[PDB]
This record gives C-alpha cells, sequence and structure tokens, in this order.
RNA sequence: AAGGAAUUAUAACAAAGAAGUAACACGUAAAGUGUGUAUCAAUCGAGUUUCUGACCUAUCAGCUUUUGAUGUUAGGGUAUUGGCCUAACAUGGCUAUGACGGGUAACGGGGAAUUAGAGUUCGAUUCCGGAGAGGGAGCCUGAGAAAUAGCUACCACAUCUAAGGAAGGCAGCAGGCGCGUAAAUUACCCAAUUCUAAAGAAGAGAGGUAGUGACAAGAAAUA
RNA sequence: UUCAAAGAAUCAUUCUUUUUAAAAUCCGGAUUUGUUACUUUGAGUAAAUUAGAGUGUUCAAAGCAAACAGUUAAAGCAUUGUGUUUGAAUACUAUAGCAUGGAAUAACAAAAUUGAACAAGCU
RNA sequence: AAAAACCGUAAAUCCUAUCUUUUAAAGGAAGGAGAAGUCGUAACAAGGUUUCCGUAGGUGAACCUGCGGAAGGAUCAU
C-alpha cells in the first residue's frame, strides 16, 4: 500500500544505539515521542545494553510490566519509549536514579546521581510560541510544552525544569561565555564556553566552542545545548567532563593504565 | 605541442574525443555494440545446449594435413547450425548421430582456433556424460 | 602576420628616454593646436602623426604632451566616428567590391576581399566591444561605400 | 603566441643548461618569473641574475652555475589540493629526497615541501632536478 | 493602464479603506527598488509587492530573454569538474524567473534571484536585484562564471 | 492527475513510470449554483472535511468601507472574468461579481446614523447610493464555495466597482 | 513575541462556523490508571520542491504549441504550491554546453572487482530510495492504499460446476512444470532479533535453526 | 597595479615579531577596504562495506567483544551491603551546496568627443 | 436501493499510419576458405611498355590507353 515504516533494520540502526551486525536482524524502532529517533535512544537499548539488567526484549519487557521505571518521574511500560538526551530515568527498585548525557564520544551513557539533583532536569526551548489570551508557550527538546514561562527566555536556551510539578526553576541565555554540552556532529560530547556566534543571514548561525584544553571547536547553533554559566555546570557531567582528547592522548592515556 | 588540448577548462573536448575513438579499439567494440547478442548463436552465454544435426569431417589448414572430426549441431535456445569440433583420439563414435550435445567455446572468443577453419565451438558433454570422462573411460560410460 | 604567410618585423621601435629630449622647444599648447590645424585639413591620426615628426620638430606627441594625439583629437571634438585602421579597412574593401562588380572574374581579388571583410568584421567587433563603434553597426556591403565619409 | 611566458622562459634556461653556457637572456620578464628564478636562487640552482629594465618587458639575462639538471613548467595549473601534492611529486620529480616542484599557494609561490609545512597547496607552476 | 486584466488587479494586503499602497522588505540585503514603493503596478509574485517570500537558494544570473509577460530567463554559466581530465568544462542551466515590473531589465543584465515557491510550471525563482552590465554578442554565448 | 504526464518544457515525453498515487488526487469541480442550500462533504486528506456547496444563496456579505457584514440571499450572478459561460449557468466561484439583495446594509445604516464600532466620516459612494436605491448591489465573492461551502463576499467599491460597470457596458 | 523576510504568532471589530469539552471501563497510588476527545506543539513520517550530479548513439538536428508547449490574469481543483485543470490573453520555451528522438542484454545510490598512481568494468543481489504484484484502468476503507493473500471492469491465462453459476492471481515460504549453460527442503520453531494486538503470556514462512551446498572465504590431516 | 625593509631564536638555511603609504571608524592612540575561480579550515552527513584503533574467535577468516582479582576473600567504596576497569575509537560520506583564513595564480568588475572628490552658496 | 442522463477519469477491441525488430524469396552481385583446375603474366629487376596517383573511355582476365600530377625513379649532377 505504501504508509510510514514499523520496522528498523539493525545495520540501518543509528550507530549510537551500538547494536551488533550479528546478534539480529532488526532493531527496536523508537515509538514516536519526545525525541527524534536519531538522537534518542530506547528504553530497550539502555535496559539491555547499556545497564545490562536484561539480557532480551522479554525481560525488558518484563521489567516495565512492574510500574517501576520511571522516565522523567513520571512511568513508562513502552518497551520502545525513546529516552534522549538530558532524561532522568528513576529504576525504583534498585533506588537507582540515571540521567542520560552523552559519552565524549557518540554514546548514551546513563551517568548515575544523587536524589536532590535528581528532581528538575535541562530544556533547552526551541520555539516560544504564542497562544490564545497572549500567553506564551516555550516548547523543548524534550518536546515538552511549558506554558506561561518568563519573558526573558528566549528561543535558543536551556531552562531548568522541574519533575514533581511542571514548572521551571531557573533560566540560562545564550550568552556569549555560556557553559555549554553539544548534541550532534563530530563533537558532540564536547562541552566548552563558547567564544563566539556568526549569526549568518538565511543559513545556520555556526557557533565556536573554547574547550579547557583551550582546543577551539565549531558547530551549528541547532545542536549546542546550554548547560550553565561560565563558571559551574547546572548538572553533574560524566568523568570525563566534555573533554574530548586527541586520538594520540587518548591512546597515551589507555597505555597509562 | 602535444596534439590534444591542454588546457585547464578543456574537458568537454578531452572527453568527447575519447568517447568517439574508444570505437576504433575493437576489443571496445566487440565489447559495446549490440550485434553481439544478435549474430552470435550463444547469445552472451559459456555453453549452450545442441542436438547434433551431422557427424561430419573438416580438412585442416594447408600446411598441417588432417580431417579434424566435427559435429554440425542445432542448438535448443537459439535454433543455430554450427559445427563443434570434438575431442578426443576417437571420440566422434562417443557421441551419437542425434545426441543432446553441451558445446562451449573453443577458448578464443569468437574467434577460430588453430588448424581448423571456422569452427569455434567444442562439444564437452554428451547425453550428460563428459566427453573428457568418456576420453579417459576408466572414470566414465556413456548412458543410453 | 594576420592573414598572408608574412613574417616580418619591420617596426619603429621608441627610444628608452621618454621625457621629452632638451633640443625640444615647442610647448605644449603650440603643439596641440598644430595638431588641430592638422586634423581640419584632413589628415587622419597616424598621417598627422608624420608629419609632426618630418615637417616640425617634434618626435613623440606623447613626450611634448602627456597625451597621445587621438585623446587630443577627442578633447578637442574633432574625433571621427569612425577609427581610422577600420575606415581604411573599409575603404578597402569598397574598392575591391568595385572592381569585382566591374570585373567579375577576379577570383584572386574575391579572396582577398574575403579577408579583408573578415579583418573588418574582427576589427569592427572590438570597437564594438569598447565603445568607438555603436553596437548597432553591422558593416554591410550594400552601404560600405557610402559609410567612409 | 607567447601564451605562457615562464614557460618560454624555462625551456631556453633548460637549453642553455644543457648547452653549457653561463648567461643566458630571458626575453620577456614577468613578475611570476622573476619569483621562480629567485626561488631557484635560494635552493642554489641558479647563480645572480640582472632584470634588465627596458621600457617594456623587461629582458632577464641570468648566469647559470652548471647545477640544473631540467627545470621545467607543468602547463595546466591545476589546482592541486594538499593531500592531493605528495602524488603529483612522486609522478614528477626524480627523488624523494630532491627537487623541487613550485606552487603558486595564496602565501605566494612556494616548493611542495613549503606548502606541506604551511598548510595550503594551490596551482602548480613547474619544477627543477 | 494598469487594470488590463479582465478581472480587478487588486494588491492583497494593500488595506484601502482604513488604516493610516503595500509593499515588503524581502530580507538579505535586498534593498526594496523606488520602483515598487513608488510606481503603481499590480503583481501577485512579486518579491517586494506581492504575496511570495523569498526563501531557499540565492543565484545569479544573466538574462537572456524579456519576451514573457513579467518573466524572464537567465542562464547560469559554470564549470563541471571532470574528474578523469582533471579539467572543467563550461556547463550551463536556464532557470526561468519571474520578474515584476519594479525591474526594467533588457537581455545581458545580470541579475540575482532568490528562489520562492513554484510560481508556475518552471518558474521557481524571481528577481531580486538586478545589476546592469552590457553585452556585444548575444547573451546566449556569453560566459560569466559567477 | 495533480500530477506529471506533461511534457518536460524542452517539448520532450516524460516516458511514465508510477501510476496515480491518490496524493495526487484532482476530484472534479462542484459547479456551485443559486438555489436553496445545498451541500455535501467530501472527505479530503487526514479526515480534513471541506464543503462543496453545490447549490447557494444566503452568503455573508461584507460592506469594507464601514467594515461590517451581513447575509444575504444573492439574486444573480452578473460577470466571471474566468468565463462568460459560467455566469450564463450562474456559477458562484471566488472573484464573481454577484448581486446581492441590498436591504439590509441599508437597514442596518438607517439604525446607526440617519438615512442612506463607528468611524463615520466616509458616508458612501454616489455609485453605490443609486445601486441601493434600486435595492440590490453589485458584490464580489471571495470564499471560494466549492471548497468552504459559502459564498461570503464583499461590496464592491469607488475605483473596482467603476471599473466593473465599464467592463458590463451594455453599449451594443 | 519572534523570523533574513509576514497577509506570521497574536489582539480587536462585523459575519458565518465544523468538530468537540466523558450518559465509558477498571481498581488502583502513597489521591491512580485505561479508553476517548477540540486545538497547539513535538514525533514517526509523507508529498511537493532548489541546486548539482548519468551510460551508448549525430547513419537521431531541429524539437515543443489545435491535443497546455512557454508565460500572464481569473478561477476550478488539491492537504498545499503549481497548466495540475478550465476560461480568457499573449508567442513563447528547449537546442551543436547535443535539444528531440533511438539504444541499453539500465532500476538509482551506499558499494564490488581490479588498479603503483591514475583509471576500467560491475553494482538483479545484506542498507537507503524508487517502482510493480499477469496486463492496463478504476475505485472503497482508512491517518496513511489509487492496496492487490482489498474490491469493480476489461484483456490475457486459467480452476471447480449437477452447466444454473462460482473463485482465482507465489515478483511471500517452501514445492512443481516450463525455460534454460545456470540455482537448495512441500523441513523444525517463535528460543533469539523485531513487529502487530484488547501489548509479558497471542500470532508472525518477518525472523531464526537445521537440511541440500567444492558459490565464495578462513584454518587444517594424509605422519 | 605594495615591491620590499629591519630585529630575535636554530644548524648558508628554518620559524617567529615589527613597520612602509591612503581612506573610513573609535577615546595623539586603536581597529575595516573590490566579486568569483582556486585554496585552507570547519560545519553537516546512516551504518554495512573500505582504510583504521583496541581486543590471543586455540590461530585465522571473524566478531564487538572483553580484561582483572578468588577452592570462593581479600582489596577497594557504601552507610551488614556492594564486584571493578572498561571498549564498541578515528578517518573516509562528491565533482555541487553551507560557513571560513587567504598575500600567489587566474578571470571579471570598476575606469575620459570626457569621470568623481571635496569646500562655499542656493533650493 | 435499483434504474437512468450528463460531464470526467478510461480499460479493452477493431481500423488505419508510422516506426522498430527478427524473418522468407526466384534471381543478382560481392566477399572469405578450400582444392597441385583453365587462361594468360599484371606487379616485384629499367620485371622486359619504370611504377604509382586522380580522372575518362576501352577490354576475356589480369589490364590498356588518353589528360594532368608524383618519385614511393632507373636522374640529388653541365
Ligand atoms: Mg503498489
Ligand atoms: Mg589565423
Ligand atoms: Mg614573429
Ligand atoms: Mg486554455
Ligand atoms: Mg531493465
Ligand atoms: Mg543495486
Ligand atoms: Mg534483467
Ligand atoms: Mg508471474
Ligand atoms: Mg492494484
Ligand atoms: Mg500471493
Ligand atoms: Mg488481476
Ligand atoms: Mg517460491
Ligand atoms: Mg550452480
Ligand atoms: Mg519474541
Ligand atoms: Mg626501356
Ligand atoms: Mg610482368
Ligand atoms: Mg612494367
Ligand atoms: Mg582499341
Ligand atoms: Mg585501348
Amino acid at each position: 500500500g505504501k504508509g510510514i515504516k514499523k520496522h528498523l533494520k539493525r545495520v540501518n540502526a543509528p550507530s549510537h544505539w551500538m547494536l551488533n551486525k550479528m546478534g539480529g536482524q532488526y532493531a527496536p524502532k523508537t515509538s514516536s515521542g519526545p525525541h527524534k529517533l536519531l538522537e534518542s535512544i530506547p528504553l530497550v537499548i539502555l535496559l539491555r545494553n547499556r545497564l545490562k539488567y536484561a539480557l532480551t526484549f522479554d525481560e525488558v519487557k518484563m521489567i516495565l510490566i512492574q510500574k517501576i521505571v520511571k522516565v522523567d518521574n513520571k512511568v513508562r511500560t513502552d518497551c520502545t519509549f525513546p529516552v534522549g538526551l538530558m532524561d532522568v530515568i528513576h529504576i525504583t527498585k534498585s533506588n537507582e536514579y540515571f540521567r542520560l548525557l552523552y559519552d565524549i564520544k557518540g554514546r548514551f551513557v546513563p551517568h548515575r546521581i544523587t536524589n536532590e539533583e535528581s528532581k528538575y532536569k535541562l530544556c533547552k526551548v526551541k520555539k516560544i510560541l504564542l497562544r490564545k489570551g497572549r500567553l506564551s508557550i516555550a516548547v523543548t527538546h524534550d518536546g515538552r510544552s511549558i506554558p506561561y514561562i518568563h519573558p526573558d527566555v528566549k528561543v535558543n536556551d536551556t531552562v531548568r525544569l522541574d519533575l514533581e510539578t511542571g514548572k521551571v526553576l531557573e533560566h540560562l541565555k545564550f550568552q556569549v561565555g555560556s557553559l555549554v554540552m553539544v548534541t550532534a556532529g563530530h563533537s558532540v560530547g564536547r562541552v566548552g564556553v563558547i567564544s563566539s556566534i556568526d549569526k549568518n543571514m538565511g543559513t545556520y548561525d555556526i557557533i565556536h566552542v573554547k574547550d579547557s584544553r583551550n582546543k577551539v571547536f565549531a558547530t551549528r547553533l541547532s545542536n549546542v545545548f546550554v548547560i550553565g554559566d561560565n563558571t559551574k555546570p547546572y548538572i553533574s557531567l560524566p568523568r570525563e567532563k566534555g573533554i574530548k582528547l586527541d586520538i594520540i592522548e587518548e591512546r597515551r592515556n589507555r597505555l597509562k593504565a | 605541442g602535444s596534439g590534444k588540448p591542454s588546457g585547464l577548462r578543456a574537458a568537454r573536448k578531452l572527453r568527447i574525443r575519447r568517447r568517439t575513438q574508444r570505437w576504433a579499439d575493437k576489443s571496445y567494440k566487440k565489447s559495446h555494440l549490440g550485434t553481439r547478442w544478435k549474430s552470435n548463436p550463444f547469445r552472451g552465454s559459456s555453453h549452450a545446449k545442441g542436438i547434433v544435426v551431422e557427424k561430419v569431417a573438416i580438412e585442416a589448414k594447408q600446411p598441417n594435413s588432417a580431417y579434424r572430426k566435427c559435429v554440425r549441431v542445432q542448438l535448443i535456445k537459439n535454433g543455430k547450425k554450427i559445427t563443434a569440433f570434438v575431442p578426443g583420439d576417437g571420440c566422434l563414435n562417443f557421441i551419437d548421430e542425434n545426441d543432446e550435445v553441451l558445446v562451449s567455446g573453443f577458448g578464443r572468443s569468437g574467434h577460430s582456433v588453430g588448424d581448423l577453419p571456422g569452427v569455434k565451438f567444442k562439444v564437452v558433454k554428451v547425453a550428460r556424460v563428459s566427453l573428457l570422462a568418456l576420453f579417459k573411460e576408466k572414470k566414465e560410460k556413456p548412458r543410453s | 602576420r594576420m592573414y598572408g604567410k608574412g613574417k616580418g618585423i619591420s617596426s619603429s621601435t621608441l627610444p628608452y628616454k621618454r621625457k621629452q629630449p632638451s633640443w625640444l622647444k615647442q610647448k605644449p599648447s603650440e603643439i596641440e593646436d598644430a595638431i588641430i590645424k592638422l586634423a581640419k585639413k584632413g589628415q587622419t591620426p597616424s598621417q598627422i602623426g608624420a608629419t609632426l615628426r618630418d615637417n616640425y620638430g617634434i618626435p613623440q606627441v606623447k613626450s611634448v604632451t602627456g597625451n597621445k594625439i587621438l585623446r587630443i583629437l577627442r578633447a578637442q571634438g574633432i574625433a571621427t566616428t569612425i577609427p581610422e585602421d577600420l575606415y581604411f579597412l573599409i575603404k578597402k574593401a569598397v574598392s575591391m567590391r568595385k572592381h569585382l562588380e566591374k570585373n567579375k572574374k577576379d577570383k584572386d581579388c574575391k579572396f582577398r576581399l574575403i579577408l579583408t571583410e573578415s579583418k573588418i568584421h574582427r576589427i569592427s567587433r572590438y570597437y564594438k566591444r569598447k565603445k568607438l563603434l555603436p553596437s548597432n553597426w553591422k558593416y554591410q556591403s550594400s552601404t560600405a561605400s557610402a559609410l567612409i565619409a | 603566441v607567447r601564451m605562457s611566458v615562464l614557460a618560454d622562459c624555462l625551456k631556453t634556461i633548460n637549453n642553455a643548461e644543457k648547452r653549457g653556457r653561463r648567461q643566458v637572456l630571458i626575453r620577456p620578464s614577468s613578475k611570476v618569473v622573476i619569483k621562480f628564478l629567485q626561488y631557484m636562487q635560494k635552493k642554489g640552482y641558479i647563480g645572480s641574475f640582472e632584470i634588465v629594465d627596458d621600457h617594456r618587458s623587461g629582458k632577464i639575462v641570468v648566469n647559470l652555475l652548471g647545477r640544473i639538471n631540467k627545470c621545467a613548467v607543468i602547463s595546466p595549473r591545476y589546482d592541486v589540493k594538499l593531500d592531493e601534492i605528495e602524488k603529483i611529486i612522486t609522478s614528477i620529480l626524480p627523488s624523494r629526497l630532491f627537487g623541487h616542484l613550485i606552487l603558486t599557494t595564496p602565501y605566494g609561490i612556494m616548493d611542495h615541501e613549503e606548502a606541506r609545512r604551511k598548510h595550503t597547496g594551490g596551482k602548480v607552476l613547474g619544477f627543477f632536478f | 493602464d494598469v487594470q488590463h486584466e479582465r478581472a480587478y488587479q487588486k494588491q492583497e494586503g494593500a488595506s484601502f479603506f482604513n488604516s493610516k499602497r503595500y509593499w515588503k522588505k524581502v530580507g538579505l540585503g535586498f534593498a526594496t527598488p523606488k520602483e515598487a514603493k513608488e510606481g503603481v503596478y499590480v503583481d501577485k509574485k512579486c518579491p517586494f509587492t506581492g504575496n511570495v517570500s523569498i526563501r531557499g537558494r540565492i543565484l545569479k544570473g544573466m538574462v537572456i530573454s524579456n519576451k514573457m509577460k513579467r518573466t524572464i530567463i537567465i542562464r547560469r554559466n559554470y564549470l563541471h569538474y571532470v574528474k578523469k581530465y582533471n579539467r572543467f568544462e563550461k556547463r550551463h542551466k536556464n532557470i526561468p524567473c519571474h520578474c515584476s515590473p519594479c525591474f526594467d531589465v533588457k537581455e545581458g543584465d545580470i541579475v540575482t534571484v532568490g528562489q520562492c515557491r513554484p510560481l508556475s510550471k518552471t518558474v521557481r525563482f524571481n528577481v531580486l536585484h538586478v545589476e546592469k552590465h552590457q553585452i556585444f554578442g548575444s547573451a546566449r554565448k556569453q560566459f560569466v562564471l559567477f | 492527475r495533480d500530477g506529471r504526464h506533461k511534457l518536460r518544457l524542452t517539448g520532450g515525453k516524460k516516458k511514465i513510470h508510477k501510476k496515480k498515487r491518490k496524493y495526487e488526487l484532482g476530484r472534479p469541480p462542484s459547479n456551485t449554483k443559486l438555489g436553496s442550500r445545498q451541500v455535501h462533504v467530501v472527505r479530503g486528506r487526514g479526515r480534513n472535511y471541506k464543503y462543496r456547496a453545490i447549490k447557494l444563496d444566503s452568503g455573508s456579505f461584507s460592506w469594507p468601507t464601514f467594515g461590517i457584514s451581513k447575509n444575504t440571499r444573492i439574486i444573480d450572478v452578473v460577470y466571471n472574468a474566468s468565463n462568460n459561460e459560467l455566469v450564463r449557468t450562474k456559477t458562484l466561484v471566488k472573484n464573481c461579481i454577484v448581486v446581492i439583495d441590498s436591504h439590509p446594509f441599508t437597514t442596518w445604516y438607517e439604525n446607526t446614523f440617519g438615512t442612506t464600532k463607528i468611524g463615520k466620516s466616509k458616508n458612501i459612494d454616489p455609485l453605490l447610493l443609486e445601486q441601493f436605491k434600486q435595492g440590490r448591489v453589485l458584490a464580489c465573492i471571495s470564499s471560494r464555495p466549492g471548497q468552504c461551502g459559502k459564498a461570503d463576499g464583499y461590496i464592491i467599491e469607488g475605483d473596482e466597482l467603476l471599473f466593473y460597470k465599464r467592463k458590463m457596458d451594455k453599449r451594443n
């Protein structure tokens, strides 16, 4: 007939799933949801390939059936629910809290995290709609609509967003020296300060992001996620702290162990 | 001067001349003309199956003196009549006057081979038994 | 040579010193006036230059006057609509055509006429590319004769 | 007619070297040609040369040290990327240890090694051994 | 004569009766000409005066034709590299563009055109800025690398 | 039917290699007329219903000068810049000039101030006034009745009105 | 309040106006869930669309335009743009930088082989895209089909029939005949990988496991 | 059509710093200046294949795993309980498009039967 | 609901026309191969009329002849 595609082939699966070529013909195909399949990750992968709590899809399903895994604090029983960049996972029985982050490679790690910090999540606004009764609503990368957002919030900036209640805490403008994480090409794990934004007329607004080794790298503004003010990040970053080393340096590090 | 243009923006001429000239290469022409499929018994194939029509002798090229034993066969595929030389010291009689022969090329694409005038084909199986096998004889015997 | 097999190199070649020589008494204004007079009298650029060189004591109008002679003519406003060389070519062509009309069997002449036409078309094209000719100017074998004047 | 002054000049130089001249009158000087000559001088292959100014395209006369094996232009000044260089040099010049493959590069004309050091490849003028 | 059609050529987005003629800016630093702001003429597919927003590609060309009504042809001349011969070759492509009578464009004039929606069977572009330029052969034959 | 099957601009036959994909739908024209109201529903793409008016009368007509609107029977079609056939057949489309039963506007005017929210000061045309005197006024249609299912329109005014009158002009 | 740019968000006024906002089902959590529902946004996408990029042929040089060819206007239609279709008006558009034909033993690409470097050939075939379900054409349902283990019709094949009628479409998996130089079992299972469902618990010739297998590929006896 | 010049390091050469004109901009000091080709950096691209890093599948083709400590505990770290370290890099993804540093080489644009720059005056 | 009418998609069948593609045919006329066949001796030597070109006519056949060319001539030469 011809409509949408329900299946995903295991080689056509996006690399940072890190699936096998063997070990299956297909991949899980993230449900539609709050994240873009190419930059998400289904819950199945998390449960089975990352934490390794499950050996199989079946086990994951079973786990889900006990209403014990929460993603952003409300439960999910959909095995192929997409988790995505910043989202806190609360596996209830272990009393583990994870937050998904990026590695210095493209790969999702589940970070491990405290009760206290778990209660919020960072969310970058994308669009800021006006709706009926001249009320503004931000729309986050979490595919979530924040209504009655504080007026000073502008199109690219992140927002520290509470989970227990839908309301926001604080917001961090997209400034010239704002601690930033990346979430797309090459420099994906990378975490920097920002030197400069280009602001091209018709095109993508390219930005340059100085690291803490002072290695500058550029990136589209699209795929940059504000994470702090110049001093401190508002989230716990992984062990590497977004310092994508050179290849040689990495090898040296590996050797020294 | 070279003959060819060596301009930076010359590429069109360079390509075009090559495209026209390729066709002077005999081998290239053989490969890329459409008359290959038309004017060839095997019709672009390794072998072909033909029932035999006539066990026949062919006198060799002048210097050498033999009557080479050929088999004029009709391809089932194509309805084409072709002479196919039969190898072996005494392997004309190993085939019947009507036998489903499997005939290959002689080794030189179309081009004819050795002493033989214009026989471009080598029968290499009769009634599904291998001519070579029959010749050896220790291996096999013609089933009928 | 553009058309023959001629390969000669007979040429004017000017001297190294291009600030006018000591012995040249003529002030520029006078020379300009003289040039103007020559132009009025019917002479063409090249011819004018030649006259200046020979009859008056002056090698090159470019060394006495900052400007070349065509430029000064233009400034004074007595420049031809139709450039020197081109005009000459046209004249030649016209002459050839008359001969052809008179005398139909001349093959060599015809061949040479074609060559001159071609050269005109080159020259003509060049002038069009600048702004000496107007873009509306083909050269016509029918008109040609009238054009020269 | 002339097209590439530089090429002609280089050919002349080569001829002179072959004969075993000493002096040689490169007949239309060009900024590019001058630059090339300077480069050559720097890497030892050529001696002094007295770019004589006429009031036209100048003449150079150039002093030769009997040292050049060949020098040449490679017409079609192929744009050449920095990665593409190595293969080109392999193709051209007799040894990796010596000879020079001169590029015009947005940082002036310089040899392949120089280009590599810099980072920019550019259009490829010529070479010597 | 402004009203030439069987219909009344109005200008959508004008607002005649109430309020304190209509044109817009089109962006990408392309200055709305005097002839759009002044000078009545109605055009549904003028970038400035009409209702088409230019967006997507912008590419300079060189006009070959004015023969169509409010519509122009522009050959882009460019160089297709062929890796076998490591050489280039002149190639081209005739983009039809909508004009709008703010621009008086004789042939051989350089233009730049923005994209815009499909305006007709082939015209997906409209001319935003017309440089003057002069031509001597046929525009057909002028290569201007661009 | 919204698709290819058409020459290539160079005038070369596009050799077709694709059926007709339903999303290239060209469902046929509702020649919507005058009469008592009657409208069908056609089911466009994502259950997006659209209302094929096939007979009509009582469209919403606006009066732009004063920026108001009223629902009136429309009594005749008188011009169609597409084609005269449509007008002959009395078919309503998105730029048909038609005649409104124009008592409502007059009534409204009377109610508000005089006899033939309020930025009044403009106070009517001569031609328009004359038209009103006979009861019946020329007015464009502005909805696309075939899609929207309403004959919404507006009263034709000043310059445009004059032009339409000229077009209409009778004469021989 | 944005966006480079708005006839954008939005706000007001005058008119119309769908659909909706629980006459539903569990017993749950630390008061909850399922099912449904207007608009918005996200998402899984889709359609169109810009630019650039292809093999052989000039013993294909003029093509396209009544039959929409090129454009303008107005409409109709579409989910939306658009000769997409209609009407009216222009006479355009493409072309020796190869139009238009013809051929391809042509699906495209990622790639494969072979190369020092260039290249040459191949790419039905693990993925992405396109197309098609004997041949065309037409519809219904539906968010999505111009669906083919949906339907209507004709053509071409063809099965049962008590002769009245009836159903049928392996380019799914096996399997068979034919064609052929040329290609495997009418196997076992949902365990893995996934999908669908009223979503652990059911299904799946998708998929996997064996069987045949000197297609290739690797290791390795015969001392 | 801005050529050049001078200083410091190194083993005649290499890499670096500084200035030598004109116009606009900023509180005597300090900082922008044709277009495109070309080139350099990026950005953005599916993986599978390819090159390539790691990893004794017994080797290898592979695969994307693994390694480590123990006849069953130490050690760590957690406030009796909890294995730990990790890996699944990187490059290739045109000839076009995107942004980008550019001094050379190329084009083209600017430029006199006349072309524009200022200071004054008038509208 | 059947049935009907009109546009509009429009299968299919038939008729031409054109094109493409294989394919028959008396005879004609080439080509290649073969066989020590017939007739000459054309060419290779000044090959017994130097050869060869283009063209025209001729003739069993090679070929001959005319006209103008060439040396790839048998003359680098008075
Ligand atoms: Mg289909
Ligand atoms: Mg010549
Ligand atoms: Mg000379
Ligand atoms: Mg029409
Ligand atoms: Mg095919
Ligand atoms: Mg393929
Ligand atoms: Mg096939
Ligand atoms: Mg079939
Ligand atoms: Mg179908
Ligand atoms: Mg089936
Ligand atoms: Mg069927
Ligand atoms: Mg089968
Ligand atoms: Mg086989
Ligand atoms: Mg299962
Ligand atoms: Mg004699
Ligand atoms: Mg003889
Ligand atoms: Mg003789
Ligand atoms: Mg006789
Ligand atoms: Mg005779």
